[PDB]
């Protein structure tokens, strides 16, 4: 993950210890993951997610890079994983013929997904730049003059990794 | 009745029937304008040169204008 | 055409040799002719033109001053130039009876067209002024301050010598 | 005609010899005559003009002050000059009954026309003023500051002597 | 690809080691490829692609320069590459008779695509300029005054290498 | 072609060797040729181009000055070159009667085309000026003050040599 060592020296110089830097990092990552709707961090192996019932032919999982899926259980009964159609880019599961359950809390899916640190390089750079901008931070006093939304500030850099709202 | 007939006949002697009105960009040489008008008349005249496409140089305008054929009708008084 | 001695001495002073001045004149002349679509100042005689068939009654030569036509060959068969009506101002030819062909590259026209150096006096002046202005070249440094398209630049002075695009 | 002597002393003082002044005069007169569509200079006796076929009842000659006409030949056959109707102000020739030829290069007319130097006095003044303005000619350097279309520049002064474009 | 020695020395001077320069290059390249949707400068050969079934007549590979296709396997059954029409500029494949499948993750394509370092000269220059500008970074303090999105920044120079969103 | 010697002395003075100047020249030419859609450089003899199937009566080759064509092969079978209609200005090939193939990768045409250095003089001037502007390159520091799209920057000078997008 992102450690205070990976921050630039000048930005870290505005701190006192790695604890507060890690706290700020955690806050920024939490905000980014909440806004984009899914974590872009290193791939989490066998993450367990519970999904409500879509009711259609395709299940829109909350991911944009789905590598593999281990087991799928619906309404207390396990399904055959090999009989489903999965799209890596879309991150959706499609039954061959039929419809998914339309009830809440009926689908539990465990799968491996995410972007690895090798491919996801601009994500860490964007997080680091946002942390530095937050740390560094009309009013005139003598020869010193300064002249002057969370959602807009995030969207200015995190647009490519945001899942569109469900219709 | 005689005056009505005279007025209705006078339309074919002093009346203009325009089809297209072309408005030209001011930054144009008159000779080039005449040459372009001649080319337009050559490409879009007659029943043979029908249902084609008209390309206009930038800054120009074309509008379609009919006539007033329903003004020489004095049936309700004749 | 135009030679470096025709340029003002002050404009002449910014070029290492007359060859550089001739190169600048050639570039400006090429740009002006490309914008206009035909030469203006020199009277090229017996000019050979390969034009496409319009298929209509009038053929439109790419000239605005047609002095005389030498010979016309269409589809390998030469026509009688004395039976074709000529328009010096419009630079067009009309067949009294019949229509021109419609295929591509079927008409070869040899004719003399253009203005002489006598009447074509504003063209040379415009070319010289354009060359001088292009060779004459907010930012403030101490007491020296400066504050600030080919289509717009050429449309300033070269408008009267343009053939409008063919409809 | 307009000689460099008729220029004001101050404007001519920005030249070196009468040759370049005459060249500039010729360029300005050529541009003005091209833009207005007809020469406004002293009356040219027996000027020979070839006109294309209008096809209507009136022939719109390219002049605004037609004094007299010598001979008119149409399609190789001379007409009777005394049987035509001519308007000095309009500069148009009207056949009594019939229509003109509609073919190109069919009418050759020789006539005396123009404005004499006595009546045309503001024309020379406008030409002289335009020449002087061209010769005399944001950028700030120390205490010296300067802050800043051919067709518009001409039309600003030459409007009364311009022939409207043919419809 | 691009190495730190390719960067100008002045740009090179702001990084502690070549590893930091390579990290910046990797981040910028990742952002540019994510915006464009495919690699440009390196010729990856035998690239393996897992694509979804469009169900139509033409299949759209995520490339804009298709050199050659090695093998095509659809739904576990390999097709004949010699019977499929190829479009180098569009990067698309058309079945002469029949339609592609419509299920997700049913086509595996192995092909060589991209530009070589010879012609792809503006891509490297744009990447270098972007890296330099990002690494070059109202407020007034004494005589020093400064006055002031990823989408807008990347759209400035990377527009020609974009695949438009699939309809 | 364009060598660093043809650059002005002042612009070349901002470089260190001919290698980087040639690299910048190559980048600028690549960008210009990509934007305009076809190379305007010296005529390439017997260039081999593969074209997709138009499906109509005329084949729109990606050129604006086509001098001659050597051989045309369609669907593996060579055609008779002398039986086609070619337009130098349009750069299009027209079959006498019939239609072209509508399939992809079916037409291979070898032809001589382009603009020679004699006629194409403003192209090199525009390239040189763009290179110089790129090389030379609000912020105020003491008495020094500065106040401030690739497609627009290119289109400002390269408009006359751009092929319109295919409908």
């Amino acid at each position: 993950e992102l450690k205070p060592d990976d921050l630039p020296a000048k930005v870290r110089g505005q701190f006192a210890d790695n604890t507060e830097a890690q706290a700020a990092i955690d806050a920024v990552l939490a905000a980014a993951r909440r806004w984009c709707g899914w974590h872009v961090s290193p791939v989490i192996v066998d993450d367990v997610m519970e999904l409500d019932g879509p009711g259609g032919r395709v299940l829109s999982l909350p991911t944009l890079n789905l590598v593999s899926v281990s087991s799928v259980v619906e309404l207390g009964h396990a399904l055959d994983v090999s009989t489903l159609d999965r799209s890596r880019r879309k991150g959706t599961l499609t039954k061959p013929y039929g419809r998914w359950t339309a009830r809440d809390g009926a689908i539990v899916v465990t799968a491996t997904h995410g972007f690895t640190e090798a491919e996801a390089a601009d994500w860490r750079r964007a997080v680091v730049q946002l942390v530095g901008q937050r740390a560094q931070t009309r009013k005139k006093i003598d020869d010193v003059e300064y002249e002057w939304s969370v959602d807009a500030e995030l969207s200015a850099v995190f647009s490519p990794f945001r899942i569109l709202p469900s219709p | 009745d005689q005056a009505m007939s005279k007025h209705q006949a006078k339309f074919f002697d002093n009346g203009a029937t325009v089809n297209l009105v072309i408005k030209h960009n001011p930054m144009a040489d008159p000779a080039a304008v005449k040459k372009w008008a001649d080319e337009v008349n050559s490409k879009h005249a007659g029943v043979d040169n029908a249902w084609k496409n008209l390309n206009l140089y930038p800054g120009a305008d074309a509008e379609v204008v009919g006539s007033n054929l329903q003004e020489i009708d004095f049936k309700n008084v004749r």
